[PDB]
């Protein structure tokens, strides 16, 4: 872990990254030292979307700001599967218009490893979506 | 008076002898005790006398819920009620909100008239949980991606058509 940590050749990269996320979802000094950001996030690829990942968890554990970091999420989602079944569990939890648009562009969007992820996360999950997207609706509607 | 049981209503409240005197208080004060009175005397008593009071009622309350208890109180005159909710036509569609998230026939047609007659389509859409998408699609016939992703937002044949429509 800590020579990979030193070495941070675009395929590794992108494997740091994925792995970088997978540790931000789960939850020292070398990520306050990574700590324009935000420009980056909406557009070294891999290291400007690991950097926008920690801001969106220091985001979630400071109801706007939490709107903001799902809206950034969403838009991560759709410049990349494990991803986005990360991203329906943390919707499925925190359960106006952008945001069902984020929902709608990410329902268009929807193999084993993404299934085990769903599993270890509910310790059937497109249907979960469905039904999540359907609540967001209402509540949408009701707003 | 609740404790113990303008000259010819008091003639006739007194020819009648609950219900007569609040509705003679009410009508004499119309303010405060007025509604109060003729709400307590309603309410004690739950064709005319019923229709009455309850219009009685659901003014005072608009004045000062109370549209759902009503109309769920009728519904177990209809014309009288398409104009009640005419009148009533932004709180009568939180009230209708409010209504709908606690469930989850003449009144859901009559609703569904009335909202008939961006905004129309958010209102039938919402009363109904069809109709929403021949609307949209009707209207279609920024704008248009707005109304399709709303469509395939609702849908989840018709998806593949909206994408390649907007793609086109």
């Amino acid at each position: 872990i800590e020579s990979i940590a030193n070495f941070s050749l675009v395929k590794s990269y992108s494997w740091l990254l994925f792995e970088a996320s997978c540790m931000e979802g789960q939850k020292v000094l070398n990520a306050i030292v990574s700590k324009d950001d935000v420009i980056i996030p909406q557009d070294v690829t891999n290291s400007m979307r690991q950097t926008l990942a920690p801001y969106a968890v220091l985001s979630q554990f400071y109801d706007r700001e939490d709107w903001g970091q799902a809206l950034r999420l969403l838009l991560l989602l759709i410049e990349f599967h494990y991803l986005v079944l990360l991203v329906a569990k943390f919707l499925y939890p925190i359960f106006e218009d952008s945001v069902a648009t984020v929902i709608e562009v990410i329902e268009t969007k929807w193999s084993n490893l993404y299934e085990t992820i769903i599993e270890a996360d509910k310790s059937a999950t497109l249907l979960k979506n469905l039904r999540k997207k359907l609540n967001f609706k209402l509540c949408q509607a009701f707003m | 008076f609740q404790l113990h049981d303008i000259w010819k209503d008091l003639l006739c409240t007194f020819t009648v002898p609950h219900s007569a005197f609040y509705y003679q208080l009410s009508l004499l004060f119309d303010q405060e005790f007025a509604l109060k009175c003729i709400s307590k005397s309603a309410e004690y008593s739950l064709q005319d006398f019923k229709e009455k009071q309850h219009i009685h009622y659901l003014n005072l309350l608009i004045h000062f819920e109370v549209l759902d208890v009503l109309r769920l109180g009728h519904e177990c005159r209809t014309n009288f009620l398409q104009l009640l909710l005419q009148e009533d036509i932004d709180f009568f569609s939180t009230l209708l909100r409010l209504c709908n998230a606690h469930s989850d026939k003449i009144v859901d047609s009559i609703l569904s008239q009335n909202l008939r007659s961006c905004f129309k389509k958010l209102y039938c859409f919402r009363m109904l949980n069809a109709a929403a998408e021949v609307l949209y699609q009707y209207i279609l016939m920024i704008r248009k991606r707005k109304c399709y992703l709303m469509v395939i937002n609702v849908l989840s044949v018709t998806l593949t058509d909206l994408r390649d429509e907007l793609r086109g």
